[PDB]
């Protein structure tokens, strides 16, 4: 469906994505963004079904929002991981969110991976999205466990990449969200794999295939 | 861009060791870079530029040195555009004219500030500005660019009363019209600076210049 | 006291120090003695320590022995520094009160007036600024040193 | 899932934890740690699925951490080991998630508790848990005796799991091994190049 | 001006402080300044003495510490 | 009519007086100084510290549980002035939000997030003509992540605001003007010289000159996570060197 | 109110812990007693006494003395008297609130 | 009874002579000459300035008789 | 743990036809600090004294001068604690309009919102009304915007607004300072005239707090730019 | 003041301008009027003292009686007005049983005492209803925990107290305790004390006649709240008549 | 606005993009299922009478939902002057939806509409729990979505004629009555327009 990684690195988060949005294997749309910005200090990526990933990003951003303000703290990622375990919960766990949490406290930058499960899970370089295991399993692979920050950009990039090659659900272009936590640079065009054909050519047609008998305004 | 503040420092340790000829190329650096606002946000990087370049003027006064300085400032007036932008032209006139480097330097420079103040910044700014003008050329004694500039002012800055600086501008005038021996002129302007003067918003030392 | 504090006069009149001007008061041939080959340091730990304290009562025994090692201080001109800094850093502090030192320094004030010609005339000054703040016996002591000035 | 267990010390526990849980093929969290307090007082070792475990782990860290800072001197260990039994007693149908807790509380003195998904607490001697982590019914009797010796306890502990990881598919990865004393959690990390491998089962 | 001072002593932070302090209360800080330096025997007026009365004799410098509302 | 409202309804109950603020809020102001607990808080870059009184009445009357620093929370800890009462009842409710928080939230509390928290609430009660303005004022200390130690004071009226130096009780005006001056003449803080600050303070405006036993210290350390009372042995360390201090 | 009558304001405020120590010895001077080391118990006790009620205690403690049957005053009429004045003041009404 | 604030009126005949009353307590006259057995239903309605404990040095609180006292009075 | 409330009419009219604690209410506001509000037309600015009198006080993260959210913000005068209640009430509204509609809520909504809380506080009894005045500001939809509530429960719109001590005076400072079709900047350096035509001299870096309003956001300037400020106005 | 229909004595949400509240005031010095009740701390348990008021001359044990169990090893003594001890009894005993249930270890007295005093404390905030007009004490023997005693007033304090007094004579009372050592003292001598203490405060007219009640929660009874034999009460009963002589 | 399941009320929504404007057709009919047999009553609201969501399928909660979210726009328009917008709606309407539990209101939306007044069009299409995709392409929405956003994607010259428009949504229409069942016969089409609403009624079988 779709493929979301986000990674803590020597840096700070960079977060992956390709573009597509799909209700299912089909895509309802094929613009906007998957790895959605909030407010300035959150950014958290999307994974496995849609309608359930959307709305409970958007739901804990107003819970977290009123606990940054009054506290006066920048953001934690175990504090975020907490929010979504109880949420989820009182939902009943319904539906199929794998969630990325990822925000930068005084301290390191932190990272956590939430699946659905309402579990308090600490990773180490977590992707999420399709199987949770399935994506976790690159982390492991590509990264020698801490490498540069910008070795570690080309790193994730080249990885989600591959999985985009690999599974052709995912389509368009992969955006990379760099995140610090009042810094998000949303680079729409990381990698474009790949895109369409122009569709220059018409189907349209004159009226004599179909015709209109009103043209009118009413009040 | 990358001015920060050492390169503030550097030229204020420069002009403390030597002088001006060691900080002009670092001085054209600070002053180019101020064309955005310097490094992100405006901060003491902005507070200490904006402040270094308004006492700068004026310590060994006359110089090839000070001009130099005087041309750099000429983009940078305009693309500011805060509340401190007000604060760069009234310092930098005020100081200049303390120590006239020249007549033409400074002429030309002040015309080009009211330009700026009269479309798009405030009126208070503008009021400042003015009385340098007329204060310049009265010095030089010529009563005949004074006299012509006069009428306008009087006309504007009407509009605020409430405001030591209205003040000033009157006054000036007053002594040049005095001069010519333009004795009705000089009589009308100086009792309407004295009318401008009764607001209670005007500070001590106000008072005593007028008398 | 007023000063503004009172901890050290009022709220706390025996004290570890105040004890101590008493002790090392007998100490003193000694003290005067290690004085006089130089030990800048053996002498003032003392006399700090002694003088934290704003009661005339405590201050006032501290106060007279200091003053007999002074006149040799006063007439080597490596020690003499040395004596000065007490009554500027106790004044400054918290004070001390002017009375109980006054009738002491008044004396020093006299001692560096006959010595060596120039030199003597830097010391002076110095002195004469140690004397200035009292409303007390200071005053005709302030008046008369600068009169020895204005005759070389 | 992960081989948690918990031996009985000289008067305190010596801990064994894994790092893996397992549904099947797909890891529920590719890192566990087990090791972490859950207050000051206690600490616990949590077994069974990831959900399960989860919720039960906030709610016995919230009760504690509000007994210990009311009271003023802090809670005993055997008000934890029951709070976990309160949630099992409504989810004894539903879930199951076998916590087997153990520090030591200063007030009364050192406990070990074992509070199950169906609800009970018992006093043992040692426990180990998880749904295949039941596999070393030797490894542990054999091992444990009364008032075992702490440097072997230490051993026994980190070779019990080893055991475990080889045998059961659901173990693996990194084992976190604690010793814990009277107000005092240490943690070593076995590494995952060191295990003894299974000799001739072929 | 009426008073001997100590040159340590600066007037300027005292008055800042408060937006004003009516005539009377400028006439008694002064009286009590003058008065804490004859305990000291000093003629001259200290930066400590002179601060201390500012404050004192007239007093409640801040009353919206925790009585703001 | 003179001499408070009592033809009127206005320190009676919870509503606006004639001249603006209520008689009954400024009030509750005064019920602090009747407690006999004045405490100063002293904000340094080593530690936040209250220093208060350990001081007991007789040998019936505990010390080994009566105390006025309070440790909410292990990063977070507090001290009531004023009536004993109240100082209990917001201490406990302190408390159970406290470990509430953590739970649901997450989010580990700075000193901002109690002291806000209580004092909304705080706010309810002055709002409510059943329940009365707060007879206790709180001093929290506790590490702000951001800022570094910090120390914050609500107000029994229902405000929160930040401090470097505070002090309330009994001579609430005169500690506050008295800490001023040493905020003036800077300190540059260690972890001796905050706690040196506050004693002095306290000692000259009681004047009755505290001893190591007679007060308790209260630290919130960067390298402790907890709250931790610092007890005789360290105060006498530094008691001294106040009395070689000016 | 204002000053040029009233510059100097000067507040003879309730006296110390350290305060009620010597003036209590002084009290002690006149009293036949069997001893009195009891000073240190009766500050800790004593809460918003002044100068009224450190007098008091002295003479509440001598009443005791006549009950018992003694012109020389009990320990124990000391520690009794200081509770039973602290406990009536404050139950009744407390002190007034002015300026200090 | 004196919590006077009173920026209206007041009264003051019996300011005046609240205040007299603890001049002749204080001991510029004696006060071991002159006992003062004083009886008032409260001390509520009392001011501290009268009660303190050097004007009026015991407080004696009268309940309302006993069950034994009733049947001592009949 | 025992109470029904009470309810009880000093709530209710009097016999002069206005409500007996709206005008104490006004009074409060009156005596607060005072604050300005001007709308640029290039971004909204507002300005109100830091200060508490005593600067004993650490604020780099406590302010007078807080975001409700990405580009609304609130200034206040009067009463301390009751703005504390209403800045987090606020807060609380504007989320809850965050999750529906993805855009952070109108001034023009937002004060409606806020005003039925100012009434339930006038109008049931055993409660009193807020005694604070708000200045709600926002940039949203193309253009910025400037609301006024008073304590009442009432809103009023306006370009240019003074409020707390010499309300009056600063309402006509505005009228004669501030022209229309002048820009931000310009708007910036008004407001700190405003301020000292309404309580007059000495003002420092931690005197004043000056917050400047886009649709980039709300932010409260360092101690720093502030102090730049101060240098330009009489 | 005291006669009034508006505020004072009807509220306690007033105020005034020393900062005093009266009716939670008046809530204390109803404790004073009845008899005296004691309870010490012993470093192994508590012993209470308590008068048992015989109002009547047809008496049978237990009848009014002030002692009371929380917990199984909580007593509670109260001194005051019955009337508002018997509510305080219910909330009291109700708080430990849940504690027991759920901890399922014996209620620490700084917990317990802290949930009291804040109910009695959520009152005397009110207006809306009166305060309890008895004072109270909580004593017990835990070896989770140790020997505590706590005492709880009308206005919602809790601290520990290691010998306290609450009733008429407490001022008195309290005056022994100096004394005594009783912080290191078995539980079998401390009841020899609070027995004479009692006989010699009690006089004719703070209560016609009293009962004498002593319990015990110690090392004796082995952590139990128990009333004490007829043995033990009546050899503490000859020593305080002996010292009473 | 918003309905329950995709086609079991029939209802289908095709847009083409014209740089000016947008074109929108539908079916005019109305009945549950395969039947359609009635032809008078309407699926897409105004929700500033210039922009318009539409969601498709069941009339009970068409009717239902489309009311019940009306009052709440209107309370927003009347409030703040400036009428929200294309973006306000798709969350507004996301979030509506997935808060219902009992008969679970899934739609698949088309907004049709330019921003408030001015002159900038857009155009999206939901998934059936409709969370919001911001795009300025080209929308086809109903049961089968990602058919007509295919096909909708292929027709157009790059933008033709809003004259050119009418026809040719007209046509995509025609054909799709016959690749489902659900509906069928009868269509109108509303040109949306920055200033105006020009109503079309196209050619039926």
């Amino acid at each position: 469906t779709t493929i979301a990684g986000v990674v803590y690195k020597d840096g700070i988060v960079l977060g992956a994505d390709t573009r597509a949005t799909e209700g299912m294997v089909v895509a309802d749309k094929n613009c906007s963004k998957i790895h959605f910005i909030s407010p300035n200090i959150y950014c958290c990526g999307a994974g496995t079904a849609a309608d359930t990933d959307m709305t409970t990003q958007l739901i804990s951003s107003n819970l977290e929002l009123h606990s940054l303000t009054t506290g006066r703290l920048p953001r934690v990622v175990t504090a975020n991981r907490m929010l979504k375990q109880m949420l989820f919960r009182y939902q009943g766990y319904i539906g199929a969110a794998l969630v990325l949490g990822g925000v930068d406290v005084t301290g390191p930058h932190l990272y956590s991976i939430y699946p659905h499960g309402s579990t308090d899970k600490l990773p180490y370089v977590t992707m999420g999205s399709g199987s949770l295991a399935a994506m976790a399993v690159f982390e492991d692979k590509f990264r020698p466990d801490m490498e540069e920050e910008e070795a570690k950009k080309l790193v994730s990039e080249a990885i989600a990449a591959g999985i985009f090659n690999d599974l052709g659900s995912g389509s368009n272009i992969d955006l990379c969200v760099i995140s610090k936590s009042k810094l998000d640079f949303l680079r729409p065009y990381s990698v474009p794999n790949k895109k369409g054909t122009r569709f220059g050519r018409y189907r349209c047609e004159k009226g004599t295939t179909a015709v209109l008998t009103e043209k009118v305004t009413p009040l | 861009m990358a001015a920060a503040a050492v390169v503030e420092f550097q030229r204020a340790q420069s002009l403390l060791s030597t002088d001006r000829e060691a900080s002009i190329d670092i001085l054209h650096s600070i002053v180019k870079r101020d064309i955005q606002e310097n490094d992100e946000e405006a901060v003491q990087v902005k507070e200490q530029s904006i402040l270094e370049l308004g006492s700068l003027l004026a310590k060994t006064g006359q110089a090839a040195e000070l001009g130099g300085l005087l041309k750099y400032v000429r983009p940078f007036l305009n693309s500011i555009s805060k509340a401190k932008a007000a604060r760069l032209v009234r310092s930098l006139l005020d100081l200049f004219l303390d120590m006239e480097a020249a007549t033409g330097q400074e002429v030309e420079l002040c015309l080009e500030c009211i330009e700026w103040a009269k479309s798009e910044k405030r009126t208070f700014l503008r009021q400042a500005l003015e009385a340098r003008l007329v204060s310049l050329y009265f010095d030089t004694k010529r009563y005949q660019e004074a006299l012509h500039l006069g009428s306008q002012l009087l006309r504007e800055l009407k509009k605020m009363d409430d405001k030591a600086l209205l003040v000033e501008v009157q006054l000036l005038e007053s002594k040049t019209y005095h001069a010519l021996s333009n004795l009705p002129k000089a009589r009308a302007a100086l009792t309407s600076a004295r009318t401008t003067a009764n607001a209670i918003y005007c500070p001590p030392k106000l008072q005593a210049t007028l008398d | 006291m007023a000063d503004g504090g009172s901890e050290r006069a009022d709220g706390r009149i025996v004290k570890m120090e105040v004890d101590y001007s008493a002790t090392v008061d007998q100490r003193l041939p000694e003290c005067e003695k290690l004085a006089k080959e130089g030990r800048l340091q053996e002498v003032i730990e003392t006399l700090l320590s002694l003088e934290k304290q704003t009661r005339t009562a405590s201050d006032m025994v501290s106060t007279s022995r200091i003053l007999v090692a002074v006149v040799k201080m006063c007439y080597e001109a490596k020690e003499w520094d040395l004596l000065n800094e007490n009554i500027m850093l106790l004044s400054k502090r918290r004070s001390q009160l002017k009375q109980a030192v006054a009738k002491m320094v008044q004396q020093c004030c006299t001692y560096v007036e006959e010595i060596t010609d120039l030199p003597v005339k830097l010391r002076l000054i110095d002195t004469l600024r140690m004397v200035t703040e009292g409303k007390i016996y200071v005053e005709i002591e302030r008046a008369r040193l600068t009169k020895t000035l204005a005759t070389i | 899932t992960t081989i948690m267990a918990v031996q009985f010390d000289g008067g305190v526990v010596l801990g064994a934890d894994s790092r893996t849980t397992t549904g099947s093929y797909i890891a529920n969290r590719v890192t566990d740690k087990l090791t972490p307090i859950h207050d000051h007082i206690f600490c616990c070792r949590s077994g069974s699925a990831a959900d399960t475990q989860a919720v039960a782990d906030a709610v016995t860290y919230q009760l504690g951490f509000h007994s210990i800072e009311l009271n003023e001197p802090p809670l005993v260990h055997t008000a934890a080991s029951l709070f976990k039994e309160m949630c099992y007693r409504y989810r004894e149908d539903l879930m199951a998630g076998i916590i087997i807790a153990g520090w030591d509380p200063q007030e009364g003195g050192q406990v070990y508790s074992v509070p199950m998904g169906g609800m009970m607490v018992r006093q043992s001697f040692a426990i180990g848990g998880s749904g295949s982590s039941y596999i070393y019914g030797y490894v542990d009797a054999t091992y444990r005796e009364g008032m075992t010796k702490d440097e072997c306890l230490q051993f026994t502990a980190n070779a019990l799991a080893l055991a475990m990881e080889r045998d059961g598919s659901s173990g693996g990865v990194i084992r976190l091994a604690a010793i814990q004393q009277s107000g005092v959690e240490r943690q070593v990390l076995l590494g995952d190049q060191i295990p003894k491998v299974t000799i001739s089962t072929l | 001006s009426k008073m001997n001072l100590s040159e340590e002593v600066d007037l300027e932070d005292y008055v800042a402080r408060p937006d004003k302090i009516s005539g009377a209360d400028i006439n008694s800080i002064c009286q009590e300044s003058g008065m804490l330096a004859v305990r000291e025997n000093r003629y001259i007026v200290l930066a400590k003495d002179f601060e201390k009365a500012y404050k004192t004799v007239i007093k409640k410098d801040e009353q919206e510490h925790e009585f703001y509302k | 009519m003179s001499r408070g409202s009592s033809a009127g309804f206005d320190r009676h109950i919870t509503i606006f007086s004639p001249e603006g603020r209520l008689y009954q809020v400024e009030y509750a102001f005064k019920a602090i100084n009747q407690g006999g607990l004045t405490s100063v808080a002293v904000r340094g870059k080593d530690c936040a510290v209250i220093v208060t009184q350990k001081k007991v009445p007789d040998k019936l009357l505990d010390s080994s549980t009566v105390t006025h620093l309070f440790k909410i929370t292990e990063n977070i800890g507090c001290v009531m002035t004023g009536m004993t009462a109240d100082s209990r009842s917001q201490v406990q409710r302190a408390r159970y939000e406290a470990a509430n928080w953590k739970y649901k939230y997450g989010y580990e509390i700075p000193v901002d997030m109690l002291c806000k928290r209580i004092a909304d609430i705080s706010q309810v009660y002055t709002q409510n003509a059943e329940m009365r303005p707060l007879g206790c004022c709180m001093i929290l200390i506790g590490i702000d992540e951001e800022q570094g130690p910090q120390v914050y004071k609500c107000d029994p009226a229902g405000y929160y605001c930040g401090f470097k130096a505070t002090a309330a009780g009994v001579k609430q005006t005169e500690s506050t003007s008295f800490l001023e001056k040493k905020v003036k003449k800077k300190f540059d803080w260690t972890f001796e010289q905050t706690v040196e600050t506050a004693i002095t303070c306290l000692s000259t405006v009681l004047s009755i000159d505290f001893k190591p036993s007679e007060i308790e210290v209260g630290v919130v350390t960067v390298e402790n996570p907890k709250f931790r009372i610092l007890t005789e042995a360290e105060i006498d360390a530094h008691l001294v060197a106040l009395a070689e201090r000016d | 109110l204002r000053p040029g009558r009233l510059d100097r304001k000067i507040h003879i405020d309730l006296p110390n812990e350290q305060a009620r120590l010597d003036i209590l010895k002084i009290h002690a001077g006149p009293i036949t007693k069997h001893g009195e080391i009891d000073y240190e118990a009766i500050v800790k006790l004593s809460d918003g006494f002044n100068g009224a009620d450190l007098r008091n205690v002295c003479t509440e403690a001598g009443m005791f003395a006549i009950r018992a049957d003694h012109d020389f005053v009990v320990q124990e009429d000391f520690m009794k008297a200081v509770r039973k004045v602290a406990d009536s003041k404050k139950l009744e009404s407390k002190l007034d609130y002015k300026p200090v | 009874t004196k919590r006077f604030d009173s920026e209206k009126a007041g009264d003051r005949e019996v300011q005046r002579t609240m205040l007299e009353l603890l001049n002749q307590l204080d001991g510029f006259q004696p006060n071991t000459q002159v006992k003062v057995i004083a009886a008032t239903n409260r001390v509520d309605i009392l001011d501290p300035a009268l009660l303190r404990s050097g004007r009026l040095d015991r407080k004696i609180e009268f309940p309302m008789p006993n069950e034994e006292a009733r049947a001592r009075i009949m | 743990m025992a109470e029904r409330g009470y309810s009880f009419s000093l709530t209710t009219f009097s016999p002069s036809g206005k409500l007996v604690q709206i005008e104490y209410a006004l009074a409060a506001v009156a005596g607060g600090a005072p604050s300005v509000g001007i709308k640029a037309a290039n971004g909204v600015v507002l300005a109100t004294e830091k200060k508490q009198k005593s600067i004993l006080y650490d604020e780099r993260s406590v302010h007078k001068v807080e975001p409700i959210t990405k580009h609304i913000g609130l200034v206040y005068s009067g009463m301390g604690p009751d703005y504390r209640v209403l800045v987090h009430r606020a807060r609380k509204l504007a989320q809850q309009y965050y999750l529906v509609y993805q855009e952070p809520i109108p001034t023009a909504q937002l004060v409606q919102r806020v005003a039925s809380v100012m009434q339930e506080y006038t109008q049931s009894g055993g409660v009193r009304p807020f005694g604070v005045s708000l200045l709600i500001c926002g940039w949203n939809e193309g253009r910025p915007y400037l609301f006024q509530s008073d304590p009442s429960g009432a809103y009023f719109a306006w370009k240019a607004t003074a409020m707390g001590k010499n309300y009056v005076n600063g309402k006509t400072f505005l009228e004669k300072r501030y022209n229309e079709d002048l820009e931000l900047e310009d708007a910036i350096h008004t407001a700190i005239l405003t301020l000292k035509e309404s309580f007059e001299g000495q003002m420092t870096e931690d005197n004043i707090e000056v917050g400047i309003c886009n649709e980039a956001g709300f932010r409260r300037l360092t101690p720093t730019e502030v102090r730049d400020y101060l240098a330009a106005i009489a | 003041m005291s006669s009034i229909g508006t505020g004072y004595d009807l509220s306690a949400s007033t105020f005034s301008p020393d900062g005093r509240v009266f009716q939670v005031e008046y809530a204390m010095k109803a404790v004073e009027n009845s008899s005296t009740a004691i309870g010490i701390r012993c470093k192994d348990g508590v012993v209470f003292g308590v008068e048992k008021l015989v109002l009547s001359k047809l008496y049978e044990e237990g009848s009014n009686k002030r002692l009371f169990n929380v917990d199984r090893h909580v007593g509670m003594a109260v001194a005051g007005l019955l009337a508002d001890a018997r509510s305080l009894a219910d909330i009291a005993r109700e708080e430990a049983s849940n504690f027991r249930s759920n901890f399922g270890y014996n209620i620490p007295l700084k917990h317990l005492a802290d949930r009291v005093a804040m109910y009695v404390h959520a009152y005397t905030l009110y207006s809306a209803v009166r305060p309890f007009g008895c004072s109270f004490m909580l004593g017990s023997y835990s070896v989770n925990d140790g020997a505590q005693l706590y005492m709880i007033d009308p206005s919602g304090v809790s601290y520990g107290y290691w010998g306290c007094a609450i009733g008429k004579a407490r001022q008195a009372a309290k005056t022994e305790i100096e004394k005594l050592q009783m912080k290191e003292m078995t539980c079998r001598d401390v009841v020899k004390e609070v027995a004479k203490i009692i006989y010699i405060v009690h006089d004719e007219v703070k209560d016609k006649a009293f009962e004498l009640e002593l319990s015990w929660v110690g090392e004796l009874t082995k952590g139990r709240h128990e009333i004490v034999p007829k043995d033990v009460r009546e050899e503490a009963e000859k020593y305080a008549k002996e010292s009473l002589k | 606005m918003s309905v329950m399941s995709y086609n079991g009320g029939a209802v289908m929504a095709m847009k083409g993009k014209n740089c000016v404007a947008i074109a929108a057709d539908r079916r005019f009919g109305i009945q549950a299922q395969m039947v359609t047999t009635d032809f008078q009553k309407i699926f897409p609201m105004g929700d500033r009478l210039y922009i318009g969501l539409a969601g498709l399928a069941t009339d009970v909660q068409t009717v239902a939902q489309r009311l019940k979210f009306r009052l709440n726009l209107y309370e927003l328009k009347e409030g703040r002057q400036i009428k929200p917008y294309t973006l306000m709606s798709m969350v507004a309407n996301l979030l509506y939806e997935k808060r219902f539990g009992p008969y679970y209101t899934e739609p698949v939306i088309a907004g049709l509409d330019p921003k408030t007044f001015k002159p900038f069009i857009c155009s999206l299409d939901l998934i059936g729990c409709p969370m919001v995709t911001d795009d300025f392409v080209v929308s086809g929405t109903c049961s089968e979505q990602m058919y007509g956003m295919c096909e909708s994607l292929w027709e157009p010259n790059m933008d033709p004629e809003h004259l050119f428009e009418t026809i040719s949504q007209a046509m995509l229409n025609a054909v799709d009555r016959d690749a489902v069942s659900g509906m069928g016969v009868i269509v109108h089409i509303i040109e949306k327009d920055k200033i105006t609403t020009r109503t079309l009624k196209a050619r039926m079988d």
